[PDB]
């Protein structure tokens, strides 16, 4: 009666933060795509055509972007897609020897190598006298040349079945566990949030290793997000997110030949033949237009934070390492460098063509910093073209006036730009509460 | 009105109580990187055959709604039975709560412990 | 009649019945290969809490038989008592039913959610 | 007195039984090497679902204690009521029943399969 | 222990061409062929 007496719950709306051991999934279109395995997807878990969302009314939880582990597990996962990719695969311990090389037939600057080697054959016994053709971030000489790597890290070469395409995946998590989503328009990922849904797995989120300019990711609503850990330290980076896509070009315009000498018995390195018509170099082409519209959209959201009355400018990389410096990509296999001086050269007061960017290439390659040993990816047949989508920028400040320049390195921040709005929680039913009844 | 997973989340307790089969009916479900997920489900299953037993230990075993003859503590904190289940939601309640919960947990499974052995003298 | 596991399959449902706890106590059952039967005896035991979480969130809970108050709709076949327990067998039977049995599944844990609530207004 | 674990293991099986709890409490608890724990820690619940399903299929489903309609044989260690539970241990008694535990343990899950069929007739 | 029972009156359709134990056994022998050989000796110099 007036004394009350506890009551167990089983089954409330009661969760707490925590992290657990997150999956994936992805479609069954993408598992038709097959070739081998491309990326991840295998015994994978295919997704349900029934895309689950509850928006959970009045509800109010705390995001944190800058905290997020999705983030830990996402990085370090891509990091473990590497190895377990190249554990098979063909490996080319004896291909450091010295090469003899030259220039590349021209009429200048000096780009390429065509370098001659020895190399055994299947047989222990008699060796081969074949020539590939490497870029010059691919060797360096010794007082003749030898491959960039030698003098590092042991080498391993990418299988030539595997696609380095990045597909959608979907992050879940297990029993008793639920992700939530934040739905508003407006949020720099940190706070308190009003439209709170929850969901079982995040949008498809394809997993693109990029530098400086952000690629084939979500865009952004109503207004550009400006979205920062500290605004008043300079030390951390700025990540935007853009409303508008910019349209950016890429070709290798280069007819390339693969050549394929047997290094056996069974393995075989696949090199670089001869070039197949003109002497060009890789290009990416942003339209002056867009670039133009795009620039001014993101200071007026600077202004913001920045001072009303403020001059905002922007220039090239500081310098330190190559990755930093230039717009690193994949796309068609290759991996290109490439230089925006071009997009970050302007001055903002208080208030019809292409831009060109020039890209180098590289084979040997050494990922996220130091993981997955060296790769040296195959050579790729044909003229390479693939358009892609700037969906952000990763920009840094410097330490009256501001001014901005791109910035990169750690390959944590690419995966917070999708996971922003995603968190993580535990289920806890048992809830107890007082009521007038007795057993 | 079936409003889904968690769907009376920030409803009243009153309010969030007629969903209870709908937070628990989704509470279980049903080479490396397919272990990710084997060792991930088998937590999912711990997680619940925790809560299931601590459920049969008390006076409960059968599900969602249970009794209990331990006496409601006033200084957990003191509301009325209008100002809780009319006004206050799961997640705020387990915030004053969840120093006590601990504490309460052990009654609980001690208070039965003596309604099993009073049981046996009367058979 | 010990017959034994799935003994009575041909057996009217009627005489099926008999053998519920020989069909169920042989239904949980107590380097590379060697993980064939690991992620298959997993795959053993969330079959088992896959099915005793529906007698769980259904008006069952102890197992084996059990009643439910959904009166059952003419338009799951229209047969008789005479009709079903006396002149077909559990295979031939879910084979008209297997349209219907998730339109079912729902109304038994709903039915049994209504339950419970006015369980505890009357104590 | 809250003994432990195990704590009445000496006391006499009356002494033990207001323990029973404080046994059944601590029975379930909540790259290689790390899978020591994994096929461990799975060989720890199929050890609880096997019990649990003995406990199941008997006339017990809820827990610590319950009784039978099976008649206790003579011939299973002819001892008195003061004799096992004022003068004897859990560990000293199952050592004389060790031989008749599996004889036993069939029929309770068959004289209550008898006692299901019986209770759907009466109702 | 061998157990074994008779299902008296029931008649089910098999189908020995589509049957999966066959798959399952035929991708065992196959892995068990290559798990006995990772760990022996690899004859790479004896191609002289
Ligand atoms: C942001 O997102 C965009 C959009 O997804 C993405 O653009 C993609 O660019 C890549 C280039 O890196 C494109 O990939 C290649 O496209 C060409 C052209 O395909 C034609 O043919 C198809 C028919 O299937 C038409 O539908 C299509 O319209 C084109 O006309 C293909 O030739 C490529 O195929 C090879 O790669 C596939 C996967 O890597 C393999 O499955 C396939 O078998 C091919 O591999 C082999 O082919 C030959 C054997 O037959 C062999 O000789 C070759 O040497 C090779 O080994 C590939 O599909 C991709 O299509 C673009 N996306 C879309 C939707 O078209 C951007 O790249 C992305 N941005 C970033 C930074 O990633
Ligand atoms: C990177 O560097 C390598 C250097 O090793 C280049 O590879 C060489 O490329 C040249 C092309 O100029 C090749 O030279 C050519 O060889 C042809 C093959 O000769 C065969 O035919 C005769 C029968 O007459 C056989 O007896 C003989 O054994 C061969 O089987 C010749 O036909 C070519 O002759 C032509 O060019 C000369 C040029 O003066 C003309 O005068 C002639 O009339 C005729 O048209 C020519 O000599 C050479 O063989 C290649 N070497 C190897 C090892 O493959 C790469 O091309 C280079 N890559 C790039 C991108 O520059
Ligand atoms: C192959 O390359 C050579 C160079 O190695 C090319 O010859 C070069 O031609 C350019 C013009 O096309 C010359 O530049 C000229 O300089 C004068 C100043 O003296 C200026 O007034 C002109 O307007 C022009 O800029 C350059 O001097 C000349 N270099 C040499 C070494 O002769 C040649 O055209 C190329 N041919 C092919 C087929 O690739
Ligand atoms: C590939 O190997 C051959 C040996 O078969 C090298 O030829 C020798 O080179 C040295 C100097 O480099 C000379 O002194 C010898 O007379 C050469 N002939 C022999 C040993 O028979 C050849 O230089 C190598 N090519 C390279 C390293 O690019
Ligand atoms: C391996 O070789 C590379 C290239 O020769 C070395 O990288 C150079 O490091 C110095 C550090 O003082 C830089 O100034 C050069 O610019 C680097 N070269 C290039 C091409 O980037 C690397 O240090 C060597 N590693 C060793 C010897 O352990
Ligand atoms: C992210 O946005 C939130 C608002 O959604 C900002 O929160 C405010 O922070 C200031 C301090 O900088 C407080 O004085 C306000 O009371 C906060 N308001 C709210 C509604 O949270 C937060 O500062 C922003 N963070 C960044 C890095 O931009
Ligand atoms: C690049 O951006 C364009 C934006 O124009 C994307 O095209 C849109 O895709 C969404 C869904 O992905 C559709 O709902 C829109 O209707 C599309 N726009 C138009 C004009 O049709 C395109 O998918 C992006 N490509 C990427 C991210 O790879
Ligand atoms: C790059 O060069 C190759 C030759 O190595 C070209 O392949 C030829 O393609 C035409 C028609 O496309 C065929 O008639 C020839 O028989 C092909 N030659 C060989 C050796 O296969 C290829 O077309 C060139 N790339 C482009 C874009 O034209
Ligand atoms: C990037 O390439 C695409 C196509 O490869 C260009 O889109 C074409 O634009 C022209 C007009 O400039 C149209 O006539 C074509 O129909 C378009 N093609 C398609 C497939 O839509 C685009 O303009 C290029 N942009 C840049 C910056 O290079
Ligand atoms: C950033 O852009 C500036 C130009 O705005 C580049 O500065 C040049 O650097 C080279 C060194 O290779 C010097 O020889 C030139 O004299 C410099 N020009 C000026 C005007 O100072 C700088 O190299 C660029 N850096 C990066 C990393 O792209
Ligand atoms: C990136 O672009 C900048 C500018 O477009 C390049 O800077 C040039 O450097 C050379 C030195 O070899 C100078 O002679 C030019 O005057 C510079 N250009 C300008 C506009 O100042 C730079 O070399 C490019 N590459 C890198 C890696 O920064
Ligand atoms: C940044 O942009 C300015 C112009 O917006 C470039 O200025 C060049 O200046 C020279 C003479 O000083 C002119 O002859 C050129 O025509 C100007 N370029 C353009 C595109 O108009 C400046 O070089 C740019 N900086 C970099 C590093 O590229
Ligand atoms: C390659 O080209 C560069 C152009 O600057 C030249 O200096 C170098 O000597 C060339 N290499 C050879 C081996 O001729
Ligand atoms: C941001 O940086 C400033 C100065 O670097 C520091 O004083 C402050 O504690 C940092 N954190 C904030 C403002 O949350
Ligand atoms: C376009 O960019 C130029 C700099 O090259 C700038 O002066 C101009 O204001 C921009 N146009 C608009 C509409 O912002
Ligand atoms: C900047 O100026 C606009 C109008 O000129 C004003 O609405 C806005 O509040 C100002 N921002 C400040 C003062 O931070
Ligand atoms: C209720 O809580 C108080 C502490 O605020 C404690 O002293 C008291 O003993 C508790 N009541 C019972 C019956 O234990
Ligand atoms: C719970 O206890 C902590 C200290 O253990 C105290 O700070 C907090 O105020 C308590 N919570 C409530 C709701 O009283
Ligand atoms: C019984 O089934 C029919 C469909 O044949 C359906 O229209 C009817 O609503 C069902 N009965 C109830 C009570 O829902
Ligand atoms: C079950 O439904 C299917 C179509 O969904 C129909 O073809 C079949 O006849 C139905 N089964 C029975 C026993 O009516
Ligand atoms: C009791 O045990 C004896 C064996 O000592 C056995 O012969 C007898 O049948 C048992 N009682 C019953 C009712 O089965
Ligand atoms: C149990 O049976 C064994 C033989 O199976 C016998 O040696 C032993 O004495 C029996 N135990 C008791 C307590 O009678």
């Amino acid at each position: 009666a007036e004394n009350l007496w506890v009551t167990v719950y089983y089954g409330v709306p009661v969760w707490k933060d925590a992290e657990t051991t997150l999956f994936c999934a992805s479609d069954a279109k993408a598992y038709e795509t097959e070739k081998h395995n491309v990326w991840a997807t295998h015994a994978c878990v295919p997704t349900d055509p029934n895309p689950q969302e509850i928006h959970l009314e009045n509800v109010t939880e705390e995001f944190n972007m800058w905290k997020n582990n999705m983030v830990e597990q996402m990085h370090t996962d891509i990091i473990s897609l590497w190895d377990q990719s190249l554990k098979p695969c063909v490996k080319l311990t004896p291909l450091c020897v010295t090469l003899q090389c030259t220039n590349v037939t021209n009429n200048m600057r000096g780009e390429m190598k065509n370098c001659s080697f020895n190399m055994t054959t299947e047989l222990r016994d008699k060796k081969q006298k074949v020539y590939s053709l490497f870029w010059r971030l691919d060797v360096v000489q010794i007082n003749e040349y030898r491959l960039i790597n030698c003098n590092t890290s042991a080498c391993t070469q990418a299988c030539p079945k595997v696609s380095f395409e990045p597909i959608p995946i979907h992050y879940c998590a297990p029993a008793g566990f639920a992700i939530l989503k934040c739905k508003d328009k407006k949020f720099n990922g940190t706070g308190p949030c009003p439209s709170v849904s929850t969901v079982q797995c995040t949008h498809g989120i394809k997993p693109v290793v990029s530098t400086q300019l952000l690629l084939n990711g979500s865009l952004a609503e109503e207004e550009v997000m400006i979205r920062s850990e500290n605004i008043t330290n300079n030390a951390k980076n700025i990540l935007v997110q853009f409303n508008t896509p910019v349209q950016i070009n890429c070709t290798r315009p280069m007819n390339m030949t693969r050549k394929s000498i047997r290094i056996g018995p069974g393995q075989a390195f696949y090199a670089l033949g001869d070039i197949i018509g003109d002497i060009r170099q890789a290009h990416c082409n942003v339209s002056k237009a867009t670039w133009n519209e795009t620039l001014g959209k993101v200071v007026k959201q600077l202004r913001k934070h920045f001072g009303n009355n403020t001059i905002i400018r922007f220039a090239n990389s500081s310098g330190g390492d190559l990755e930093v410096t230039t717009h690193s990509f994949n796309c068609g296999g290759e991996f290109f460098y490439c230089n925006t001086s071009g997009l970050f050269n302007s001055t903002w007061i208080s208030n019809n063509d292409s831009i060109t960017l020039p890209c180098r290439m590289k084979q040997i390659i050494n990922m996220w910093q130091r993981i997955g040993q060296c790769m040296y990816a195959p050579p790729i047949q044909g003229v390479i073209r693939c358009v892609s989508n700037i969906t952000g920028l990763i920009l840094t400040r410097d330490g009256t006036t501001e001014t901005f320049r791109p910035g990169g390195g750690d390959m944590r921040d690419n995966w917070r730009s999708e996971l922003y709005k995603y968190k993580v929680v535990k289920i806890e039913p048992l809830g107890v509460a007082p009521t007038r009844c007795k057993r | 009105v079936f409003l889904g997973f968690l769907g009376a989340a920030g409803s009243t307790m009153g309010a969030a109580s007629m969903t209870l089969t709908v937070q628990a009916r989704n509470l279980l479900s049903g080479t490396v990187w397919g272990i990710k997920q084997l060792q991930a489900r088998v937590l999912a299953v711990e997680r619940y055959l925790r809560d299931q037993q601590l459920l049969g230990i008390w006076g409960c075993s059968g599900k969602l709604i249970c009794c209990t003859n331990v006496p409601w503590n006033s200084s957990w904190s003191n509301r009325n039975l209008s100002e809780i289940w009319d006004n206050m939601t799961w997640l705020q309640w387990d915030k004053e709560i969840s120093n006590y919960t601990q504490i309460i947990y052990g009654l609980l499974e001690e208070s039965q412990n003596q309604q099993e052995k009073n049981e046996q003298d009367l058979l």
